[PDB]
RNA sequence: AAUUCUGA
RNA sequence: CAGGCCUUGACAUGCUAGGGAACCCGGGUGAAAGCCUGGGGUGCCCCGCGAGGGGAGCCCUAGCACAGGUGCUGCAUGGCCGUCGUCAGCUCGUGCCGUGAGGUGUUGGGUUAAGUCCCGCAACGAGCGCAACCCCCGCCGUUAGUUGCCAGCGGUUCGGCCGGGCACUCUAACGGGACUGCCCGCGAAAGCGGGAGGAAGGAGGGGACGACGUCUGGUCAGCAUGGCCCUUACGGCCUGGGCGACACACGUGCUACAAUGCCCACUACAAAGCGAUGCCACCCGGCAACGGGGAGCUAAUCGCAAAAAGGUGGGCCCAGUUCGGAUUGGGGUCUGCAACCCGACCCCAUGAAGCCGGAAUCGCUAGUAAUCGCGGAUCAGCCAUGCCGCGGUGAAUACG
């Protein structure tokens, strides 16, 4: 495995590992898929917007 | 009303002394300072009956 | 003071410092990108009128 | 910080050399502040300006490795 | 103050580059320069016969100079001189392939650029700048057209405060990429100031 | 003695100098200021009096 | 801290390199 | 919160023991998403309860939530320009989180040098009924009921 | 044994300016390696809206060097025809080496 | 149980 | 701003008059600008050997029509941008009611993120907006192999590097896919709830996009533009200063006040970019900044390069501290003509205030907050702790 940070890397394994066996066998389904070890996880750090310090979070709102 | 002695704008930077009848075109100037120039003209008009 | 200015701009002489930026559409000199020698206005002006080659509005 | 050469400004040397060989008098103006003070000037008053006036800047072998902008505030309210 | 412009919005489709060429990051800036300049000239002898669009291509020491109009037969002259004199002057000052083509149109007021020009004229011309809109239009819609929409800025008339005087006909979605609405900006200046004109032609679709 | 709302309502100051009364003497007047109100609510274009 | 000029995250923090934090 | 009643996020089994709720404890532990300390500092106290006592970790640190985890509390409220504090059950959802949260809190607020030892020893006494944990709780209590007054709005 | 670079903006003319190139070789002698298209290089450089002062709501604006690689093997003779003869550059870079 | 906002 | 200077001018079009007509090397005074000043020296239009000429590129001086003005007016204006508001709205055509202003549609019942949809209904449709087409990230396939790979074997200087080979990874450009379609329920419908399958639900997560209009909102100093005004100076050039001052007050931020910590040596895991008087491999002198040499690099082929938090071990052991790095003295490198005002770094010596912050007050609902490090534009250098991007670790809570 390459690319990103380990305890990220650790979580694409145990989807080739869960992919690996799911393949190389076929009682690996109605209790893998129950687990999900198949799903992929969307989740990345999304971009930064344009007056946003932190992609999300916004700069300090004085009005004083 | 109607008794100024010179007037000051700011919307249309100028200054009219209705006295005299000059008028300058840096309120902002005279607002700080800038006087030395109004002030003898000043006279020149009223001492000018004495 | 504009013109006087960006016509001493051109001139690159006299010390390899002076020598600066300076938009070449408008004389503006602030924010002057070096790839089209050009300002952050006459970027976004031409751009929209697609003038630029390949500049295409970003998404991402 | 300059640990080649002295930078010195030439308008100012070649005023202090030929006013300097057989020493005589002082009446120097000048803009080259950003000059440094080399070793022998002491003596020869420089009037180093400041953006409006030339300060009569005496010189002596203490302020010697000291430029002059450094003998003429610039500011008021020193 | 919004609205992007139609057509940097549509740059990657439903429009495409007034001017397509590689440059590497060498001389992009001395090319886009020449670019420029060219288009001006043009802009400035050409106006008899008012263009529309001035497209420009390379691909080694080249130019399209595709100069595309709706009154070429002036472009030209009498046969081919004008047309001949000028490939002249563009050559003047780029010792390259000052190559010039002369496109057309078989319908203007299905071409903004030009349209809004039109009422920029008229504006100077003195003419109810509101029956300029409402003919404007009817115009191009009257030619069939999907889309028509007219925005005159402010001294309208010459009434010293400032109003924008608007007007449009048919359908125009400058929210719809796939829509390829034809944008025409023109100044119009006058005795007491400065116009502006603005035109939405919808064109096509899917 | 500073007013109200804004601004002041009384100022007297002394002029320690030569002529400062022939000088500051013309000054002696009204003195009309013309800008929108920085104090009314749409910022309208209102005249002051001194 | 990220400031002490003499120290690792010192000069990382700063970007720059020195007898704190050399190049390997 | 207008629209819908929020979901509950679900939480992932223990690396070691495998209980939903011996990780929500360690996200408290947590400071800056450092979860690979968090996660350290927890065990490596778990540890000290062997070392101290011969109880057992995950069933000591299963008596002391218990002991933290507070009846009812009393929530503001508004009768009309009147703000009566109001006593009120405390939802078992919420009851948890308090619950955990006091836990850490108090731990720290331990004179002890390490971390470990502090998550330990207060959760040893926790688990026991007297620690600061505990006290912070029993006043929440306290407020409440003491308060019983009011308590014929509960809204 | 003939290495080609194909350094254009739009990819609708190096992915019909390439491919095009390459059965225009492959038939015409030794066979090819088909179009490995290589990573963009981009300019996401943004810029404030407003002209005159806004630092915030902007807008910004990418231009993508998008390449296009073909090596042909064998270099043929009846190849430096269709190809080194017949040029098909609308707005694109064309660099050769071997 | 909590006021006031002149005059283009 | 002070001071020294220039005049049809530092830039355009055009005119009268001899010299001058491409242009080069200078000497003098001076802070520079400027002023002043000595020598090399020209095809050509072409009667003509020539004496000679007009003379186009060309170019100097005096005079001229004009230039130039970040000088005023953003209530004289164009364009562009902020904002209410990513809000569910704003309107039109005909018909109908009304003396008329207007009303109706768009109100009502149900749903949705939504004037989204459904059902009603003197209204029947439609337009501008929401949606949708565009981009990016999640599955997958096809085209494509100098990224990759003992994946299968082989030699291996035992480095995927060499034959080999693109299976994978990846790269890039075209596609498949998700539609409340399928099961159960309620419902007139729209649609909501629950289940299966699937990478993924019911808008999958991010963008781009921001209606008629509001603020006589902002900008005549980016540009443009009407009017007003300066035209041996409100134009122009140079040297020096200032914009970086300091009794103070506010907004935005950086580093901390420390053991979930700091210092040190060792060892891993990234993404998106940028690079030919640019990035610098590796050497070598130096405590180091850095300076000497020097290879590769039109750059998925070389370089910026190390990611950091992390992991291992070790040292502090609760102190104004091995916390914190302000201020200051001294010694140096580098960019630049030149760093005193006023540069960034480096090294020795200082080590300040600060033991968690009054009244108040801001951001964030998930790969978000918090936290760690990297990149770029700008750009000689740099006052970046800023802005715009990238990924690494990775929470709490939502009754209402
Ligand atoms: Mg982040
Ligand atoms: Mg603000
Ligand atoms: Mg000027
Ligand atoms: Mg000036
Ligand atoms: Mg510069
Ligand atoms: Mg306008
Ligand atoms: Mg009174
Ligand atoms: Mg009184
Ligand atoms: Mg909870
Ligand atoms: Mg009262
Ligand atoms: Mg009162
Ligand atoms: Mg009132
Ligand atoms: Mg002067
Ligand atoms: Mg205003
Ligand atoms: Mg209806
Ligand atoms: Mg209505
Ligand atoms: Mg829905
Ligand atoms: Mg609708
Ligand atoms: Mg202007
Ligand atoms: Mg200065
Ligand atoms: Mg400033
Ligand atoms: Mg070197
Ligand atoms: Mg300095
Ligand atoms: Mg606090
Ligand atoms: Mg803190
Ligand atoms: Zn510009």
């Amino acid at each position: 495995v390459r690319g990103g940070g380990k305890s990220g890397q650790i979580d694409a394994i145990k989807l080739g590992i869960a992919r690996a066996l799911v393949q190389y066998n076929p009682d690996y389904r109605a209790k893998l898929k129950p687990l999900g070890f198949l799903t992929r996880d969307a989740r990345v750090v999304e971009r930064k917007k344009y007056g946003k310090h932190k992609a999300r979070r916004a700069p300090q709102y004085s009005k004083r | 009303w109607g008794s100024q002695i010179r007037s000051y704008v700011l919307d249309k930077n100028y200054v009219k002394d209705h006295r005299t009848g000059l008028m300058r075109h840096d309120p902002e100037n005279v607002l700080d300072g800038d006087l030395m120039d109004l002030i003898w003209a000043g006279l020149e008009w009223k001492a000018g009956r004495r | 003071a504009r013109k006087a200015l960006i016509e001493k701009a051109k001139r690159t002489p006299k010390f390899k410092v002076r020598a600066y930026t300076r938009c070449v559409r408008c004389g503006r000199a602030r924010s002057v990108y070096r790839f089209f020698g050009l300002c952050r206005i006459c970027l976004r002006e031409l751009a929209h009128k697609g003038q630029l080659p390949g500049v295409r509005k970003a998404s991402w | 910080s300059l640990k080649k050469g002295v930078f010195v400004d030439d308008h100012l040397l070649e005023k202090v050399l030929e006013l300097n060989a057989k020493g005589e008098k002082r009446l120097i103006k000048t803009w080259s502040r950003r000059s440094t003070i080399v070793p022998e000037m002491v003596g020869h008053t420089i009037a180093v300006y400041n953006g409006k006036q030339h300060v009569p800047v005496y010189i002596t072998e203490n302020m010697v490795g000291h430029k002059l902008g450094e003998f003429a505030p610039t500011r008021t309210y020193r | 103050g919004n609205k992007i412009h139609p057509i940097g919005f549509r740059l990657g489709i439903t429009r495409d580059w007034e001017s397509r060429w590689y440059a590497g990051k060498k001389q992009y800036r001395h090319l886009l320069l020449e670019d420029q300049r060219i288009r001006g000239l043009l802009e400035k002898e050409l106006y008899s016969a008012g263009l529309a669009r001035v497209d420009i291509e390379r691909a080694a020491d080249n130019v399209a100079v595709t100069v595309h109009v709706a009154k070429p037969g002036v472009v030209i002259g009498r046969g081919g001189e004008r047309i001949r004199v000028l490939r002249e002057e563009l050559a003047k000052l780029t010792g390259k392939n000052v190559a010039l083509n002369v496109q057309e149109v078989q319908n203007p007021n299905l071409s903004a650029p030009l349209v809004a020009q039109r009422v920029a004229e008229q504006i100077e011309r003195r003419f109810a700048v509101r029956r300029a809109i409402k003919q404007a239009v009817q115009r191009v819609m009257e030619s069939g057209a999907k889309g028509a929409k007219v925005i005159v800025s402010g001294r309208i008339g010459g009434a010293e405060q400032a109003r924008t005087e608007w007007a449009a006909q048919g359908r125009v979605p400058l929210h719809t990429l796939r829509a390829n609405i034809d944008y025409g900006f023109a100044l119009a200046r006058t005795t007491y100031g400065v116009l502006g004109v603005k035109a939405y032609i919808f064109l096509g679709e899917v | 003695t500073p007013g109200p709302e804004a601004g002041i309502d009384y100022a007297q100051i002394l002029v320690k100098g030569e002529n400062a009364y022939g000088l500051l003497s013309p000054e002696a007047g009204v003195h009309r200021l013309v800008r929108p109100s920085p104090f009314d609510a749409s910022g309208r274009r209102h005249t002051s009096f001194a | 801290g990220k400031g002490d000029r003499r120290t690792r995250r010192g000069k990382i923090w700063r970007g720059t390199y020195g007898k704190y934090r050399p190049r390997k | 919160a207008r629209r819908r009643r929020a979901e509950v996020r679900q939480l992932q089994p223990d690396l070691v023991y495998g209980d939903v709720l011996v990780t929500a404890f360690i996200n408290k532990i947590m400071r800056d998403g450092k979860k690979n300390l968090a996660a350290r500092i927890f065990y490596d106290a778990c540890k000290i309860i062997q070392e101290k006592t011969g109880q057992e970790p995950l069933k000591v640190f299963k008596q002391a939530v218990e002991n933290v985890k507070p009846r009812m509390e009393v929530r503001s409220r508004r009768v009309g320009g009147a703000n009566y504090q109001v006593p009120m059950e405390v939802s078992p959802r919420r009851q948890q989180s308090l619950a955990l949260r006091w836990l850490v809190q108090a731990a720290n607020q331990r004179p002890e040098r390490r971390a470990a030892v502090r998550i330990a020893h207060e959760l040893m006494d926790a688990a026991e009924g007297k620690g600061g944990a505990v006290k912070k709780k029993e006043d929440v209590e306290r407020m409440a009921e003491a308060n019983r007054a009011y308590a014929h709005y509960r809204w | 044994k003939i290495r080609i670079k194909l350094r254009g903006f739009d990819h609708k003319t190096l992915d019909a300016s390439a491919q095009k190139i390459v059965e225009a070789a492959r038939r015409s002698g030794a066979q090819v390696s088909g179009p490995i298209p290589l990573p963009t290089r981009v300019r996401r450089f943004t810029v404030i809206r407003g002209p005159f002062k806004h630092k915030d709501s902007r807008e910004h604006f990418e231009l993508r060097t998008h390449n296009r690689l073909v090596d042909i093997i064998n270099p043929n003779r009846k190849t430096i025809e269709q190809l080194m003869t017949l040029d098909l550059p609308t707005g694109v870079e064309i660099e050769i080496k071997t």
